[PDB]
């Protein structure tokens, strides 16, 4: 029932890696059954019941079931689980690239197209022909047979790359062993959490609540020098392999299927459209943002010409790779008197979750309820319900996953677990996400404390799940976050701007000892600093956008000399000698190749929509929150993305209120 | 697979 929840989260969480091994196998079996009997109906007899809807059906099944399948290798502490995990992914993906292959399948979809009343079928129904003709293209199923097996073939080689590429990253232990006075400057609850080794110096890894942390506070420049250098050297050899294989072999397919880049090629499925507007868009940004750069750098370089002097440092007059985090938190403390280990009192983790919680039940008109005994794949997750506040309407279910653990996804993520679309019967599945990060563990008898980046990532990602809980769809290749990928950042860049203000931040509030508020003083300076470091800082995205651009336009480059290129001419901080960040650059496998861009581009259309619709009417009101729920959420990816803000802000998006967001107009 | 800024 749309109404209740009992069975509808149909997802387990306790396979063994054999039956991870046996649903794979059966999974293929079984769905491979329905492609063979629709490729079996003569091409006369095909209709919307024995072709399109069969087809509808197998596609929500078989998503269902492959993340039960794909999704441990993220998640579970078991890790033969997680290798079982990664083996199903590689088949599921193999056997993917195989299906959408057919000709048969390809020739019935187009026939159906032809010869059924378009003007009498739904809407999302001529989409999902429309969209499944389109994709047959982009796959050569309209080209003579020989390149569809050339493209067929290249595909399952780059989809193995892509994996190998994400896998070494995620299972990448690489640690550094650094001894209490090189790690100076570093609070203790950060020092007396680290492994402790022989002769008591402690470990370093290279994750992110390690990095970070040592980047931005420790005093000590060649312990910083040392971990970025680590950092940045990340499976240097074996995936600069990969790239030197993966760039070529997108850039062979996408010339076989008549594109000139396999930029030109994925920006046609972007709101985007083209790498010229995406060149435009990134060059005229980074002319508006160059003198912003400038003065942050010159500030930048005299804190350290300081520094270097009233501690007896040598001076080597640049800006090292290694000192930007350092002294950007510096200009941060000195300019807007932000010390982010005291600001951290204030945003306990319970305490986060519940002014979360509580602001997009108000704003989007939903409630929230935690499952108590729920099936989940660690002890440390939580599940919760979600109903529309008014009628309710199960929408979905959440989990969330917040503390690091060895073999955990290392970085943020939301994942779509079950889509919101209809099913074979007619009634209607419950969407299942699942918000996976690293927050701090809790340390020295305090609760975990979230530094105000760490609020705004919490934010962004469940930006996402509120995306993938709201969206409804007929067709599970349109639910949940399956719009644009250029687009599909403008929700959760939307939810970042409730903790840039005053009001929401005091509800998200509470000091860990006292349970006092933050000071007025402190609020409105929090606020205010917004802005800060903002040129470098985009600067950074324009340099990663601008390589990804580039390794996807002319794929004879040196991936780490393209990076370095851009990082001198458009940033102004030299990459070290010896690194090679893209071999890091995990975005390029997986799923924003040629497509990086996608984050300034989606904050355009967030920054317009806050600004022209939020601020101007209150950002809790609930009716603007329902108009958002409704016009851009609850659409998924059934309707394009230009025509969700159109129906939202009754007009085109310009750029307007982002230039105002960055201090630019 | 939806991720954030790499910073
Ligand atoms: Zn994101």
């Amino acid at each position: 029932s749309s109404y209740t929840v009992a069975g509808r989260n149909v997802l387990r969480w306790d396979l063994s890696p054999e039956q991870i091994k046996t649903r794979t196998e059966e999974l293929i079996v079984q769905t491979k059954q329905v492609y063979d009997a629709v490729g079996m109906l003569g091409i006369e007899e095909v209709t919307y019941e024995n072709c399109l809807q069969a087809l509808a059906d197998v596609e929500v099944k078989y998503i269902v079931e492959r993340t039960m399948l794909d999704f441990p290798q993220h998640v579970s502490s078991d890790k033969e689980v997680r290798a079982a995990s990664t083996e199903a992914d590689k088949r599921l993906s193999r056997f993917d690239i195989e299906m959408s292959m057919r000709g048969d399948i390809f020739e019935r979809i187009v026939h159906l197209q032809e010869t059924c009343d378009l003007g009498k079928i739904k809407p999302e129904a001529r989409r999902y022909l429309e969209k499944s003709i389109k994709m047959g293209k982009r796959n050569g199923l309209h080209l003579p047979e020989q390149v569809q097996n050339e493209i067929k073939s290249m595909k399952k080689r780059m989809s193995e790359l892509c994996i190998d590429f994400n896998k070494n990253l995620n299972e990448d232990d690489t640690f550094l062993v650094f001894s209490k006075a090189e790690l100076g400057a570093l609070p203790d609850d950060f020092i007396d959490s680290l492994e402790k080794t022989d002769d008591d110096k402690y470990k370093i890894t290279l994750k992110y609540p390690h990095y970070f942390p040592v980047m931005k506070k420790c005093c000590i420049p060649e312990t910083r020098r040392r971990m970025e250098m680590a950092f940045n050297t990340r499976c240097k050899e074996e995936n600069t392999i990969i790239l030197q294989q993966l760039l070529p072999l997108r850039t062979k397919v996408a010339k076989l299927l008549g594109y000139s880049t396999h930029a030109d090629f994925v920006l046609e499925m972007n709101t985007a459209k083209s790498t010229s507007r995406v060149t435009a868009f990134l060059d005229d940004l980074s002319q508006k943002l160059k003198p912003l750069g400038e003065a942050e750098r010159e500030f930048i370089l005299n804190l350290k010409k300081k520094e270097c002097k009233d501690r007896g440092f040598e001076y080597d007059g640049k800006i090292n790779a290694w000192d930007l985090y350092y002294y950007m938190t510096q200009t941060e403390e000195l300019k807007y008197s932000i010390d982010q280990e005291f600001l951290k009192e204030y945003f306990p983790i319970e305490v986060v979750t519940e002014g979360l919680l509580n602001t997009y039940q108000e704003l989007l008109g939903l409630s929230f309820e935690q499952m108590t005994d729920a099936h989940v794949w660690n002890k440390s997750v939580t599940l919760y319900t979600v109903k529309d506040k008014a009628t309710g309407e199960v929408l979905g279910q959440f989990y969330l996953d917040l503390y690091p653990r060895e073999g955990k996804y290392n970085h943020a993520a939301c994942f779509g677990l079950q889509p919101g679309c209809l099913l074979p019967d007619g009634s209607r599945m419950m969407a299942v996400a699942a918000l996976v990060v690293n927050f701090s563990q809790p340390v020295a008898g305090r609760p975990s404390l979230l530094r105000h980046d760490e609020v705004r990532t919490y934010f962004h990602e469940f930006g996402h799940v509120m995306h993938q809980i709201c969206a409804q769809t007929d067709f599970a290749r349109f639910s949940g976050t399956n719009v644009e990928t250029d687009f599909v950042e403008v929700p959760s860049q939307m939810l970042e701007n409730w903790v840039w203000d005053v009001d929401s931040l005091r509800r998200l509030s509470k000091h860990y000892k006292d349970g006092s508020p933050i000071a007025d003083d402190l609020l409105e300076k929090l606020v205010a600093s917004r802005l800060v470091n903002t040129g470098l800082l985009t600067l950074r995205q324009i340099v990663l956008s601008k390589v990804d651009q580039s390794l996807h336009t002319n794929t004879s480059l040196d991936a780490a000399s393209e990076y370095a290129k851009y990082c001198s001419e458009i940033l102004g901080v030299a990459a070290t000698p010896g690194t090679n960040m893209p071999a890091t650059f995990g975005h390029l496998a997986g799923g924003y190749d040629g497509q990086y861009y996608g984050y300034l581009w989606s904050e355009v259309f967030s920054m317009d929509m806050f600004y022209s619709c939020f601020k101007k009417e209150g950002i809790m009101n609930p009716e603007v929150g329902m108009k958002y729920r409704n016009l851009i959420l609850k659409p998924g990816g059934s309707l394009d993305g230009m025509d969700m803000l159109h129906n939202f802000l009754k007009r085109e998006p310009n750029q307007k209120a982002f230039l105002m967001s960055r201090g630019l107009h | 697979p939806r991720r954030p800024y790499i910073l």
